[PDB]
RNA sequence: CCCGGCGAGGGGAGUGAAAAAGAACCUGAAACCGUGUACGUACAAGCAGUGGGAGCACGCUUAGGCGUGUGACUGCGUACC
RNA sequence: AGGACCGAACCGACUAAUGUUGAAAAAUUAGCGGAUGACUUGUGGCUGGGGGUGAAAGGCCAAUCAAACCGGGAGAUAGCU
RNA sequence: CACAGGUGGUCAGGUAGAGAAUACCAAGGCGCUUGAGAGAACUCGGGUGAAGGAACUAGGCAAAAUGGUGCCGUAACUUC
RNA sequence: AAUUCCUUGUCGGGUAAGUUCCGACCUGCACGAAUGGCGUAAUGAUGGCCAGGCUGUCUCCACCCGAGACUCAGUGAAAUU
RNA sequence: GAUGUCGGCUCAUCACAUCCUGGGGCUGAAGUAGGUCCCAAGGGUAUGGCUGUUCGCCAUUUAAAGUGGUACGCGAGCUGGGUUUAGAACGUCGUGAGACAGUUCGGUCCCUAUCUGCCGUGGGCGCUGGAGAACUGAGGGGGGCUGCUCCUAGUACGAGAGGACCGGAGUGGACGCAUCACUGGUGUUCGGGUUGUCAUGCCAAUGGCACUGCCCGGUAGCUAAAUGCGGAAGAGAUAAGUGCUGAAAGCAUCUAAGCACGAAACUUGCCCCGAGAUGAGUUCUCCCUGACCCUUUAAGGGUCCUGAAGGAACGUUGAAGACGACGACGUUGAUAGGCCGGGUGUGUAAGCGCAGCGAUGCGUUGAGCUAACCGGUACUAAUGAACCGUGAGGCUUAACCUU
């Protein structure tokens, strides 16, 4: 019929900020846990392209302290309580890797400006 | 882990550099883990000061896999490396106090408060 | 009771509210349209002939053509029946669509089965794959010894061993509906559906006690 | 392998039975011309439904 | 008496009960009752095919008029 | 098997397949009418096309473009000037397929290609 | 003289007693593969034979129940050195 | 300087992947050692079968080696098949 | 055998690179003749891999990583 | 121990483990001083074991590309019998 | 004149004399627990080490770690790791050659399937006039395993501690099927990056070639490591077993008549193949209603006119697959390629201005370029035919047709 590849665009978030890889971004979450509700914040820099839908997710890797950790986050998600753009950053590269080990000063790549 | 030996990292004060998968636990004719398992560890260094002495064989959880780890949206948080806390060898919760690095958002559960309370990432 | 034929369409990691995702495979339902409405009046058959589509049909045999005819009078798409319970049937403007799901929890899910080219040696069976190593006189791959001996002195029926999939039916059976969405027209199943997407399916009612 | 005896000649006749070259169902000419045609494929002279194609 | 086969599969022999052979397709407890009575295989085939049981008590032979036979 | 695809494969690795494809898109500006196997006069159709497109009309610049994804000079040197107002008048379909039948030499199924307002044509025969 | 590259190969026409002596030419088996015809092969089964046999083609069987060849089918039945 | 090294050409072949009615009467590709030395190596000559020739394996003697090839005794012998 | 085999003398162009390795390339050779299409098992060749790290196997084996120049830094043993 | 009738000796060690390997011991095969012995640097494509960089050998196998198979076209074997 | 092995990978299958659940009897068994235990082939029955190891030892999982056979399964499947004294040589023995059931080092192993099977797949014929569509079940297999805790239930029972089972429930484990959105794999028909040389006259910019040069991201497809998920309520015929009424022996008793209950096996239900089932099938939809000569005639042969419905070759081709078949589909056409808008990919093209020492970056532009997926578009190629198939289609008994 006319529905299969357009339900992902139709699904698809409009209020969700623009974006481009090197865009360093915070996700904020919610704790979930059994009855109380806590939030909790991630940040660094996102290291690749998503949009995919509704399956969207910013896979930042945060890189600030300690060995490397990527997260995702689903964008799409109803626990995802908030998103800062900060920066917008340009690399002209899909993998930023050079930086998994290095965690001091390293998530912070510039915003592409006038 | 996935397969049969597998060193991995030391998760809390109780030993030192590596300590060695000898089993998956929570079925059989199994060579490989899931997500959400239950590991075998021998202590294969320990620490003079730690719980535990060189080849004494416990019980532990997964808290970091190289692959990445995943349940609540099947996002994974992904890692630099595999590491294991280890648990009471029959008894459950942790034995260590302090997890050493990152851990994951997939722990949150209340046989797990031990774990997750502690301030180097997920509070 | 029946199935509504569907089509694969659509496959999604879906949402809900707790902070938990399901994945689902997603299923446009398409109204039925009776034929005849089959019935015990002629010889013991009782079951109901539905057609989900439409098509040109400028190639059709006339032998088909007064089978749409008697039918919602659209050309049908092809010729569908199931076999069907607690009494005859009602015969006129049915249009039976997604309400057929709003007290069916569990699905079984029969398709037109699953389209995997030759399948055969290996890769049907989930076989070991010989020794890479050894200088193995040409193999690198071997199904084994499909018997042993002269003692039974032949090959048993059923073991394992080449074949096309044939195209046949495979019920995966009693997987969840997660959702129903009238004005939409989704049915959110959360198993598969076989073959490639684009494929034809029943999704009807579960079989099982 | 090998094989236990010499096969009969009715054999080899009936290995190619099934392999064979098979009719054609007769043949075309044109809508528009005496030249006769090729069955759904071009002349050199373009005549299928007439026109001119492919002069080649 | 349960009428023993063993088709290509599965460990043990394998049955059909008595009570089917009646109850279901009640033809067959007669027709391999009279066949290994029969030759070889060929003409015990022409011999055997000019056997019918059908269902019972709803013969379709009315009209070659059949001469009753007690035994 | 090959479900859900489209495209074909030809004769070789992928290191010739580029290479050939440079000799058949630019045999195509130098004959201007073709004759090749049916799934070759596909590959053949499928190259073309898109550069007639970005071509279809005069610019320098998207000149400068399609030197840097079809780096050859012939068909650098034909589009834009004399192919761009020739093609100006279609959306797809700049060229066509003329079924011309099976190769002598064996049996293989031929496909002629063929501009799709060519009515100048060299009068020699091909196979 | 026909087909054909200008080829290969055969044929017709003509030559001789003879080419059913055509050039690798003497007459010419048997393996060998293929054609033409008859009868046969889809209730169909193993040394393929033996014993019994519907049928049909051909033979004016003086028609006097036959000859010729094959044979549905089937009782019985384990090669030779 | 070097019976030193890593390493081509140039000589080999510890192992590995393949070849096994091969592309080929050990070749192909890759790891590996010798490569100024007790080396590699052209030309021309020479020893002849239980004899040569061997840093020795009962090695090597015409893509052949725990017994070369040919002409003769010789129709060896046959308690055997 | 138009053998993917074997074979001595002489010569020595460009860039990058320990160098006559080696990537491309001037002079020069040359398309090692089944073809085209498909892209089944399978065979051989060719490319790739999550997590693991020999757990494969008799055995860490073409697997694969390593390799060059510059620099800091450098063990027991030793005929230095 | 390259050496051991028994035997995979006893115990420590790496080890998830340990017939082998290494260290110690004798409760010692027929060990044992030029078919030499203790001990040793460098050396050998040398043997046994281990962790790591690293790896499809494998756990557990998936897909992509080409030459045969296979498709379309040509020619056209062999072990056997 | 050939039945040819250990050890190790692959692949199994049959006998139940059952490792186990499942129904039930005994107990010096109260219940728990142990001992005793019949029925029963249906189904599941783990992995690393050392060594050439069957067997050994050791570490470990799970409720669990079976019994017997197979040229002591399986080189017309895999390998010499072993036998290894083709070969040195250590240890040992003999005057020695040579040997060793002591030992260590690497080490050549064939076969394209005749008939036969197994799985998959087409052709040919027949279903009684033909054709196209759904379809029934004569027959024959899949699943059949098995743990957990929650209720049932601290209750009967026992001196007390303790303490029943079935049934409902969700869920793991083995096993098995399907799936590509998730998480990964690849994705030689998508974008980007980068070392080198060669090239676009030269510069800006850029590409061929080095394994797809190398390398990272990647759609749809396929795929497991990831994803979904059965293993059933019910029924009957029972088994062992508690009986009931009841004898040999005035009774008792599962037995002979008789009838209640009584297991995953058996007949099944749930699942799949399946009309050649020659007792060859139904129901729905479609079409064919002209003619003469001859002979053996439920008949065939010749011939005029004449062959529909339907088929197939042929054509582009597919969400189907070796070949085919199956399927979209041939201008009436969205089949395919192009092309447009959208999908999902990449990270702001080339050109122009500018900052900067220049490489380069940046505003112009949130760019350009783009594969398989969707809808549109006839832009482009699939002409008119011809051909297999024909003019209502067997005898005979009974029923109906003036019959």
């Amino acid at each position: 019929s006319n529905i299969i590849k357009q339900l992902e665009q139709e699904q698809m978030k409009q209020d969700v900020p623009s974006f481009r890889p090197g865009d360093t971004v915070e996700v904020k979450v919610w704790v979930v846990e059994g009855s109380k509700k806590r939030l909790q914040a991630f940040e660094g820099v996102v290291i690749a392209i998503r949009n995919r839908g509704l399956h969207s997710a910013f896979t930042v890797r945060k890189i600030s302290n300690g060995e490397g950790v990527e997260r995702v986050f689903q964008t799409h998600s109803p626990v995802v309580d908030s998103i800062s753009v900060k920066r917008r950053g340009a690399v002209r590269k899909a993998k930023l890797y050079y930086l998994r080990e290095r965690t001091g000063k390293a998530a912070r790549i510039k915003e592409r400006l006038n | 882990m996935i397969q049969e030996q597998t060193m991995l990292n030391v998760a809390d004060n109780s030993g030192a550099r590596r300590v060695m998968c000898i089993k998956v636990l929570g079925g059989s004719h199994r060579r490989y883990a899931g997500v959400g398992d239950i590991i075998k560890i021998t202590i294969k260094e320990a620490i003079p000061r730690g719980k535990v002495k060189k080849g004494d064989v416990l019980k532990a959880v997964v808290v970091r896999t190289k692959k990445g780890v995943r349940r609540p949206d099947g996002s994974v948080i992904r890692f630099d490396g595999n590491a294991c806390v280890l648990l009471n060898n029959n008894s459950e919760q942790p034995i260590g106090t302090r997890i050493f690095g990152p851990v994951t958002r997939e722990l949150r559960s209340e046989k797990f408060m031990k774990i997750i309370s502690l301030a180097p990432e997920v509070l | 009771m029946i199935g509504l034929v569907g089509k694969k369409v659509g496959m999604t990691r879906i949402f809900t509210e707790d902070g938990v995702s399901i994945p689902v495979t997603v299923i446009e339902v398409e109204a039925n349209r009776v034929t005849q409405v089959k019935d015990l009046a002629n010889d013991g058959y009782r079951a109901i002939q539905v057609t989900t589509g439409a098509k040109k049909a400028n190639r059709v045999t006339k032998p088909e053509a007064g089978h749409f005819a008697k039918a919602g009078v659209e050309a049908g798409r092809g010729l569908w029946e199931f076999r069907l319970a607690e009494g005859e049937e009602f015969t006129v403007g049915q249009s039976i669509s997604v309400e057929l799901f709003a007290d069916v929890k569990k699905v079984d899910v029969t398709g037109t089965s699953k389209g995997k080219g030759f399948a055969g040696t290996v890769k049907r069976w989930n076989f070991r794959t010989q020794d890479a190593t050894h200088g193995n006189s040409l193999s690198h791959r071997v199904p084994g010894s499909i018997g042993q001996n002269q003692t039974p002195g032949k090959v048993f029926k059923g073991k394992k061993m080449a074949g096309q999939m044939g195209n046949e039916r495979v019920t995966v059976q009693s997987l969840d509906v997660v959702r129903v969405d009238a004005e939409r027209n989704l049915l959110l199943v959360k198993g598969a559906v076989p073959g490639a997407t684009g494929s034809d399916l029943i999704v009807k009612p579960a079989v099982k006690a | 392998a090998v094989q236990q005896n010499k096969p009969t000649r009715s054999k080899r006749g009936m290995r190619r039975s099934h392999d064979a070259l098979t009719a054609v169902t007769s043949l075309s000419v044109d809508k528009t011309s005496g030249e006769k045609h090729l069955r759904h494929h071009i002349t050199a002279d373009g005549y299928y439904r007439g026109r001119k194609v492919i002069a080649k | 008496k349960v009428y023993y086969h063993h088709t290509g599969h599965i460990g043990g022999i394998k049955q059909a009960t008595f009570e089917e052979m009646i109850a279901r397709r009640p033809e067959r407890v007669i027709e391999i009752a009279v066949k290994g009575m029969l030759p070889k295989g060929p003409l015990g085939r022409a011999m055997f095919r000019k056997l019918k049981v059908y269902a019972g008590n709803e013969h379709n032979h009315a009209a070659q008029q059949p001469q009753v036979l007690d035994i | 098997m090959r479900h859900r695809k489209s495209g074909r494969q030809l004769n070789r690795n992928s290191s010739h397949r580029q290479a050939m494809f440079r000799n058949m898109a630019g045999s195509l500006v130098r004959h201007e009418i073709i004759k090749t196997t049916l799934p070759k006069a596909k590959e053949l159709r499928r190259v073309v096309e898109p550069l007639i497109t970005l071509a279809k009309t005069d610019s320098v610049a998207n000149r400068r473009l399609a030197f840097a994804r079809t780096r050859d000079n012939e068909i650098v040197a034909k589009l834009f000037n004399e192919l761009g107002p020739r093609f100006a008048s279609r959306a797809g379909g700049y060229t066509r397929i003329l079924k011309c039948g099976f190769r002598a030499g064996d049996n293989a199924p031929m496909a002629y290609i063929e501009l799709v307002d060519r009515s100048e044509k060299a009068e020699a025969a091909a196979e």
